[PDB]
């Protein structure tokens, strides 16, 4: 029942700015924390960013801490990642997923229970 | 990142175990080692969360454990449909949230 | 020291150096009891309000609510050097409750956010 | 906003979003004065209790006392999503003083520990 | 526990371990009301004074004002192990207001310093 | 008049866990902070861990920060150090010593005023 | 660690000084430089505590001082029973509590 | 109209400790933060240390953080820098400058609006 | 330090641009940059503060801007009296307050 659909650009020259938006359905969007996980075509999975359910708190992997912004709009059920600088090493398939955190009064997560199809971003 | 075997193998019906080794501040301190099954061309599916828990909908043949700084996933009764890239990940702390290991290619002989 | 309210005619910047003078003087038969009880209720209502905003232990409490300009379009020199607090209180009267509401909302998010940050192993 | 006690019938999680509303309504001849003084004494006794626990400026305060299960063996889903605060109050009533005692002891240890750490050059 | 004031004859060090016992006991027809109000006024004046010093939430609060020796030339063991708090209060009575004045100035400077530090982008 | 006696084994192997329990007498145990220091057979002294008088606070040298636990039981007058991993580089004589810190209301220490005999631990 | 002479020597009755040199973040900033005397096969004994204080029970022949970032211990009137391994140590801060120097073998000629 | 005049010697042995001072006029002394900036004879400008308007807060570059002390006296209108260790890389003209910080009740500075002539220290 | 060209040149009346390049942690994130004019033998004088502001007393010929991590100074209408060593600076943060570049020698042809 749970679906995550990632829509965004697939090509950007180095130094470009792009946005990826993951729209969720089949569950209460505002009840789950969500994150983005990156996988270069020849590499394994890499965690990139994590956002809370409310959106007040954001965390990033050190490699992108000064260049990527994660935000979510809970009324449209949409999680968006805005990338800046977009240096070559960021060419990869990006996936959005639920999980990775809970808001203190919920059972813990620290795992990604639902994954989207992903989107390939070429730098 | 966590160290994993580049690949594992076994015969159909055989039990195959994939291990991942980390340090004391990663797998050791935090008992949150999850496993994901990624079919080529598909997004990873969650198979194991916590050290020993499994999401509903995942077959009883997939289970795992943690000892020291070593985490493992044992897949009993290996099926042809189980050929996939398996990854483990662990919560590492507040400065670095998640660490993924290298992928392990599980092939069915 | 200028004494109680002696800074009332001074600029807001200069007046900010005497906050303890008025704070001390906020606390320091039916009529006597009603007036002193009333003084206590006013003190506690102000302390409760600071508490809600997360300012319970401070006299100068720096918060996370941005200034919206419409409330007052004066720059920092025009406000802190060329005005007294009485003039400011008159100028900002119509926006006082708006600011207070925003302060409450900001602290609520911070407490919830702190509660979540402390839930990360 | 649902107003004062509007969240009383809501779940424990949802009602946590209205903590400031009830706080405001705790402060806001002889009979009237006794009623006003009693309201003040109850407010101050609760604030003193929070102070002893190290929660003097917070509406939501996290502590270092573990939950002992005997007090309530419900999981987080049952407590926060499927119960109201009135039901919880009743369920945890017999253990409230035990918890309060532990909270006092925890803060005392932390104050001594803090005092020692600040003594290290 | 020794109960309220049971530590009065104990050493200052040992007596510092019972601060919550007395803290609870500062708060817990016209005469009854007036005394209840007076108890509230004394409690609030002491809590307000602690707030001025930045100690609003602590029973043991460390400060940044050095001891001037003239106030008392005893060593730490002579004060904390060989004396009671009653003896200390008598010995230090003449300097109590001096110490309080210094504490006020120290906190005022600290608030300005915090205000300036929070203004560095 | 003060005696400190370190009781524990002297030979383990890499990856082992051991514990050393130091008994003390001749002074009020709860009145002094205590610590463990070590001396490699061919080297000088190395500070290993420090515990407060109450036991609430512990400090470790970085080399053992994630491996050793220091605790004290003030009713049994016993200082215990539990070692984990026990990498060969941890072979040393471990000395139990009193001092090194004081609880704010006491004169300062910053020295080790009483010493035991030393427990030789071989990995 | 603190710099210390590997060994010093002198004849009975002579004054012998052992100089322990650290840095500004330890010996310089913190007035807590202790000295220990370790006879072979024995645990170290406290000889000097604080920059200039001596424990009760230690003879007046043991003294010391600090200047800049260099601290020293001096034994006047050297006796045959003074042969020992001497150590210096200093408080370094809250993250690093104590730093020991190398040992000095004091031999009596 | 604004003048900053540095006073102090210009040559000290290595391992010596020297003190510089700066007198100022033409403005209210207590209203501005100040700093010391240095320039090696063959190099560009380097910020060394900053003090607040009240003198309670001081900041230093890591390379001098444990050896330099910056202080001011608002009654004598004087800003002084006391140098210790004075290792060679510290040969430079030391300029007295006004700005670099504000009291949070003033507009942002983050620039140096007045400069003195500079005391050359070898 | 900041990146700044060692020298620029041009004829009187020519528009000359002096660039300055930093990183995201300093000139990029913070809009707190400045430019100074240091004539040989004199102390630097402030020419630009903020990204686009100018102190009173400075001619309109001196202007500047910032885009991304690159800041610049432009002098229109170059005069003989403008021959000087120019410096860029920026606020870096609470841990590091100010960072300067090298000097640019502006020569009038
Ligand atoms: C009143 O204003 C004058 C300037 O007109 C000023 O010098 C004086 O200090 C002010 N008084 C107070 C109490 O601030
Ligand atoms: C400022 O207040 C006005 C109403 O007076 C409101 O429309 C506007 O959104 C506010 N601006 C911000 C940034 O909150
Ligand atoms: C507040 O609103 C009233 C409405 O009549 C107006 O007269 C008054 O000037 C306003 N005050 C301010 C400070 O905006
Ligand atoms: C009362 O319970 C119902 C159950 O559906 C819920 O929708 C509603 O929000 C609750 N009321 C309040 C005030 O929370
Ligand atoms: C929990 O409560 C039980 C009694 O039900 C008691 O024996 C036990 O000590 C308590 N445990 C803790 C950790 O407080
Ligand atoms: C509290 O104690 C009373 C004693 O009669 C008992 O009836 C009641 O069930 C107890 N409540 C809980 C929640 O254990
Ligand atoms: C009174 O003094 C004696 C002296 O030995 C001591 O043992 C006792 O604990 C003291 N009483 C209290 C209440 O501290
Ligand atoms: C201590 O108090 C005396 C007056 O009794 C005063 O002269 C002296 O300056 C004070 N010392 C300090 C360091 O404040
Ligand atoms: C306090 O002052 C009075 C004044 O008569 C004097 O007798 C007393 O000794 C003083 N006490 C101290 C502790 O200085």
């Amino acid at each position: 029942e749970v679906q995550l659909v990632e829509t965004g650009g697939g090509l950007v020259q180095p130094g470009g700015s792009l946005k990826l938006s993951c729209r969720a359905s089949g569950y209460t969007f505002s009840s789950f924390a969500m994150s983005w996980v990156r996988q270069a075509p020849g590499k394994g999975l890499e965690w990139v960013s994590l956002i809370n359910d409310r959106g007040g708190l954001t965390f990033y992997v050190d490699s992108v801490k000064g260049r990527f912004t994660i935000s979510r709009d809970n009324s449209k059920n949409t999680l968006s990642l805005q990338m800046h600088s977009l240096r070559d090493g960021d060419t990869a398939v990006y996936y959005c997923a639920t999980g990775g955190m809970s808001s203190a009064l919920q059972s813990s997560k620290y795992y990604f229970d639902f994954w989207g199809q992903g989107a390939l971003v070429t730098v | 990142a966590l160290t994993q075997p580049p690949s594992v193998s076994g015969s159909p019906g055989q039990s195959v175990t994939i291990s991942c080794t980390g340090t004391s501040s990663d797998i050791g301190s935090y008992n949150y080692v999850s496993w994901y099954q990624q079919h080529p061309g598909k997004a990873p599916k969650l198979m194991i969360y916590d050290v020993t828990q499994r999401p509903s909908g995942v077959s009883d043949r997939f289970s795992g454990s943690k000892s020291g700084n070593t985490a493992s996933l044992t897949i009993s009764g290996l099926q042809a449909d189980d050929e996939a890239d398996y990854y483990c990940s662990a919560y590492a702390g507040r400065q670095t949230f998640y660490i993924f290991g290298g992928g392990t290619r599980l092939t069915v002989l | 020291s200028l004494g109680f309210l002696g800074a009332a005619g001074s600029t807001m910047g200069a007046a900010s150096m005497t906050l303890t003078v008025q704070a001390r003087n906020l606390l320091s038969g039916i009529k006597q009891l009603q007036a002193r009880v009333l003084a206590v209720e006013h003190y506690l209502r102000d302390q409760q309000l600071l508490g809600i905003w997360g300012c319970s232990g401070k006299l100068i409490c720096c918060t996370n609510v941005p200034w919206n300009s419409s409330w007052s379009n004066r720059n920092l020199s025009e406000i802190w050097d060329n005005m007294t607090w009485l003039q400011w209180d008159k100028e900002i009267s119509n926006y006082t409750q708006i600011i207070y509401g925003l302060l409450e909302e900001s602290q609520n998010q911070q407490e919830k956010n702190e509660q979540d940050l402390l839930a990360l192993d």
